[PDB]
């Protein structure tokens, strides 16, 4: 499959023989601080789909904070249906959510959870559950956001028209509300930001123009 | 700078600035730039959830000392 949802990890030398000279020193200022490059599909998702396995593949090292994540997820969903959602709705988006966790939760190979992030169905079923809790976050902390969101739209209709569709690309809106819905803080690169501010960061990703990519260190 | 606004970041960063009544909002965004390394083709400013323009003061915004401005970057 020369378009997978989620690549191989590989080693960031694969920049270069993608590329324009003045762009090949920063990848020499990113090889100083980043050994290796995840790729996601580029179709608006990547942001969801690339935390999502940054940080599962994360938790097989740590049980305990396994464990909160799991605690966290477990109870999001009533959580969503007691501000405004479906749970009939969402049910199945977040079962296969819950899903993935256990499969970390009993030691999964890594080769096996990348072939869950590559299954069509189970992958967007888990973005999907992700844009609901940017989504339910968002209008949740509605006064918050509303100072960065344009008048003319609610934070409801914003998330209804830019965060809950699929192949709606994010933007530090999105990784704000998803790093404080999760409590799990979200370090950016592009070609460094903190989400959210003053915090250890252990998700870290790479920016090209609507489009994210997994960096490890 | 005779008077103090802050500027809030989506990460929960706050910058304080120290502005004129009649800066322009490009003055603002010059200052936010000497100070946060971001170019102020990047920087959009918002008040009362309208965008500040180029060209127009904080005055005109009605915007005075020890107000919030919100900002949201481009890219």
């Amino acid at each position: 499959g020369s378009n997978p949802l989620v690549s191989e990890r590989l080693e960031l030398s694969v920049l270069y023989k993608e590329y324009d000279n003045i762009y090949q020193q920063k990848i020499k200022d990113l090889h100083k601080k980043y050994s290796y490059i995840r790729k996601t599909r580029p179709d608006g998702n990547s942001f969801y789909r690339a935390f999502g396995f940054s940080h599962l593949e994360a938790l097989l090292d740590d049980s305990k904070e396994l464990q909160r994540f799991k605690a966290v997820s477990a109870k999001s969903k009533e959580d969503l249906v007691s501000q405004g959602f479906t749970e009939f709705t969402i049910e199945d988006f977040h079962n296969t959510f819950m899903d993935l966790i256990e499969q970390v939760e009993k030691q999964t190979s890594v080769a096996d959870l990348l072939a869950s992030f590559n299954d069509q169905s189970t992958s967007d079923y888990l973005v999907v559950y992700l844009r609901l809790l940017t989504s339910g976050y968002l209008q949740r902390e509605s006064k918050f956001f509303e100072h960065f969101i344009e008048g003319g739209r609610t934070v409801k209709e914003f998330c209804q028209q830019e965060v809950e569709p699929m192949c709606k690309e994010s933007d530090h809106i999105h990784i704000i509300a998803l790093a404080q819905a999760l409590s799990v803080s979200i370090q950016v690169e592009y070609m460094p930001h903190i989400f959210p501010e003053g915090s250890e960061p252990k998700v870290y990703l790479l920016y090209r123009p609507g489009h994210y990519d997994i960096l490890y260190k | 700078g005779s008077m103090q606004i802050f500027v809030k970041t989506l990460t929960g960063k706050t910058i304080t600035l120290e502005v004129e009544p009649s800066d322009t909002i490009e003055n603002v965004k010059a200052k936010i730039q000497d100070k946060e390394g971001i170019p102020p083709d990047q920087q959009k400013l918002l008040f009362a959830r309208k965008q500040l323009e180029d060209g127009r003061t904080l005055s005109d915004y009605n915007i005075h000392k020890e107000s919030f401005l919100y900002l949201v970057l481009r890219l």
